[PDB]
């Protein structure tokens, strides 16, 4: 079959990407179709923003999405364009996996690190407002059940994709009921299964030993509380923000798959992006969707380009423009 | 003739506290110390305890101290002693220094890099109220003059150490009221010394940036938003928890301890901890008091033994003991004199 899914172009380096990923399908010639779907800010009725009911109804009708970043300005507009998407889906998980490029050597070697984040609570939906003059309180709020939900989706990860250890990244010493609640979720699917081996480290202590040796961690399972700055960490080891990827998976098999990477203005229009990381994303859209041979096909197509070193892009180490990039790419596959 | 007070703490750390006073020995720094043995794991420890400690304070308004250690089965952290201390003195301003130290190869070599956070309110202010069957929430504040403080003061400490530029980490982007207030506070003082580079950095970003590379920054200002974690991102770059040198300033006081202090920061035993944070803390204490040449020699002499690959504790590299570490740079500072 022929199946399709929407795509977000995004904002600054989201057409460069979007085109190349599109175009490495296209010549790839994936049984895959584009529905794009701008979706910009737009006003709410009663205030309350919603969406461009193109890209609302669009999405519900493929249950799947590769998007290009958001742009979010810095204190003067819309609360978040990604926030609201991802939260009007119940995409309550945000895996980044975080592997080495062959070829591409860092001072970091062989790191395999998987960051299982919580999508829809914490920092990600509050209220923050102002109380005083000169004075703002902010109201984030983290659940009992999604706590449980996301600890859940760490065993599970960690089952499907054959993982010795899954790691509780808290700060229970200085948020005693929030991150203290978030364990004991996680303690109790921890005993559900000794199959997987767990502990519990503090997320201080984790960047630390982290940038040290990324070779204790396996998977990560984290309350959005503290955003996600170790998952932009764990991409400084690989190589940087324009090859790595993430996702958006949610339940019933929907998900949005996009890149940590995010609206690149110093290079927006300029044509030296990286399309590593939205094609990496959207090589999991497919490992995700069950098509596994136009996955290792592309993907395995992508880490050769990359380790033959005449293409790589600015970022990597080449003045290689993003299209010259993506065509060594494109041509790779197709025999 | 100039007092410190001198807070030893738990942990290694009462182990650290004697190394620096038995390498003052060996310098003969006219410096000496009031001792507090205060601690919570022992049970010496009440609020007539930390009066004591800022009656020390209000003289030689100026002290080194460890980390106490908070009892996470009954308390929390914001109602620790250690907690409870730094407010007594009104701190703000954490200054973590992130630079390497030639002869301790890492991945991150020849790096110099000051790490200026906001340390009274943001995760230290939380507060954390239960609304439903298990709905939990947090509420966290942000204020103007909290913050116009932490530039000044970093501004301040930007010029006062030679250093040119100054970034402002902050999250703008979702938190537009907490850090947007953040940022055109700094954006306000950053006018007022036009001989500094400032620039504005989303701190999602700069984590990748802090391990991608480190050397495009120099003075790092940033909310207390998200707790410590990025003083310990950095400290790792440079060799870790035994190494790296941290300060606590306030209007009127300084605080000399160390810049990564997570929970197990030094879980060694007897012995076999490293005290290169301590030392180079001490020294920097030191300058603070202006006896800079006693703080060149402990510093220039501590930043050699580690140099010349000799002696080297469990977590640089290395099988000596802590005993024997301390005592290797007593040799090397006694030779100094002469
Ligand atoms: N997924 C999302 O929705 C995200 C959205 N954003 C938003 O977009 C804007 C981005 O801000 P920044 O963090 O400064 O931008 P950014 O995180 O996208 O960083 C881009 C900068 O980092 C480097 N970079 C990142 N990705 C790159 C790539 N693919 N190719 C080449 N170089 C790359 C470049 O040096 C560039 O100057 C902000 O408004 C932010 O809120 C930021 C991050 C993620």
């Amino acid at each position: 079959g022929v199946q399709t899914v929407t795509l977000i172009p995004g904002d600054g380096i989201g057409p460069e990407i979007s085109a190349a990923v599109m175009k490495i399908f296209d010549a790839a010639k994936a049984p895959i179709q584009w529905e794009e779907r701008n979706v910009t800010a737009i006003q709410g009725p009663g205030g309350k923003w919603m969406i461009p009911s193109e890209a609302k109804e669009s999405m519900d009708k493929n249950k799947m999405g590769l998007k290009g970043p958001l742009k979010t300005p810095i204190a003067a507009g819309h609360p978040s364009m990604n926030l609201l998407l991802r939260k009007t889906f119940d995409l309550y998980a945000n895996v980044r996996p975080c592997v080495s490029i062959e070829g591409y050597k860092t001072p970091y070697t062989d790191v395999n690190i998987v960051t299982i984040r919580e999508n829809t609570e914490g920092e990600y939906s509050g209220i923050e407002h102002v109380i005083v003059d000169g004075v703002v309180q902010s109201i984030k709020l983290i659940t009992e059940g999604a706590s449980k939900r996301i600890a859940e989706f760490a065993f599970e990860y960690a089952r499907n994709n054959h993982r010795s250890n899954v790691t509780a990244v808290h700060k229970a010493n200085i948020m005693r009921m929030s991150d203290g609640l978030f364990l004991q979720k996680c303690r109790e699917v921890a005993e559900s299964c000794k199959d997987i081996k767990f502990n519990e480290m503090y997320l201080d202590t984790v960047c630390l030993n982290m940038v040290q040796d990324p070779s204790q961690f396996d998977v990560l399972v984290m309350p959005n509380l503290y955003g996600d700055i170790l998952s932009d960490l764990c991409a400084g080891l690989i190589g940087g923000l324009g090859v790595t990827p993430s996702g958006n998976i949610g339940a019933n098999g929907v998900a949005i798959f996009e890149s940590v990477h995010g609206t690149a203005p110093d290079i927006a229009g300029k044509d030296m992006a990286n399309p590593t990381a939205l094609l990496l994303s959207a090589v999991m859209m497919l490992r995700h969707m069950g098509l596994f041979d136009h996955a290792a096909r592309i993907e395995a197509a992508c880490f050769a380009t990359i380790k033959d070193g005449k293409s790589l892009t600015k970022d990597l180490g080449g003045n290689a423009k993003c299209s010259d990039f993506t065509e060594e790419i494109c041509r790779r596959v197709k025999d | 003739s100039f007092p410190v007070t001198m807070l030893p703490g738990d942990g290694v750390g009462p182990e650290l506290m004697h190394a620096v006073k038995e390498v003052f020995k060996a310098a003969a720094v006219p410096v000496e110390f009031q001792e507090h043995h205060l601690s919570e794991v022992q049970n010496m420890a009440s609020e007539e305890k930390l009066e004591q400690v800022l009656s020390s304070m209000k003289e030689n308004k100026v002290a080194i101290i460890g980390k106490i250690h908070t009892p996470m089965e009954y308390k929390g952290e914001l109602a620790s002693y250690d907690m409870r201390l730094r407010r007594k003195l009104d701190l703000f301003a954490n200054v973590v220094h992130v630079k390497s130290l030639p002869g301790y190869m890492t991945r991150h070599n020849n790096l110099d890099l000051v790490i200026i956070r906001e340390q009274t309110e943001g995760e230290y202010s939380s507060l954390e109220h239960e609304s439903a069957r298990g709905v939990i929430e947090c509420l966290k504040i942000v204020t103007r003059a909290k913050s116009q403080r932490i530039a000044k003061f970093a501004f301040d400490y930007a010029t006062k150490k030679g250093r040119g530029k100054v970034t402002a980490v902050h999250k703008a982007n979702i938190m537009k009221l907490g850090d947007g207030l953040f940022l055109q506070c700094c954006e306000e003082v950053a006018e007022l010394y036009p001989k500094i580079k400032f620039e504005t950095m989303i701190i999602d970003n700069c984590c990748m940036q802090l391990v991608q590379n480190p050397y495009q920054f120099d003075v790092l200002v940033m909310p207390n938003l998200y707790g410590n974690i990025i003083d310990n991102l950095a400290a790792g770059l440079v060799g870790g928890a035994g190494v790296v040198p941290g300060e606590s300033y306030s209007a009127e006081y300084a605080v000399f301890e160390t810049g990564a202090r997570h929970p197990f920061a030094q879980a060694v035993g007897r012995n076999i901890a490293n005290p290169t944070a301590m030392l180079l803390s001490a020294s920097n204490m030191l300058r603070h008091l202006n006896l800079e040449y006693h703080s060149s020699m402990i510093a220039d002499a501590v930043k050699k033994v580690i140099k010349v690959g000799k002696v080297r504790t469990s977590d640089m590299g290395g099988y000596a003991t802590c005993h024997d570490f301390t005592e290797e740079i007593c040799r090397r500072v006694k030779d100094l004199d002469e």
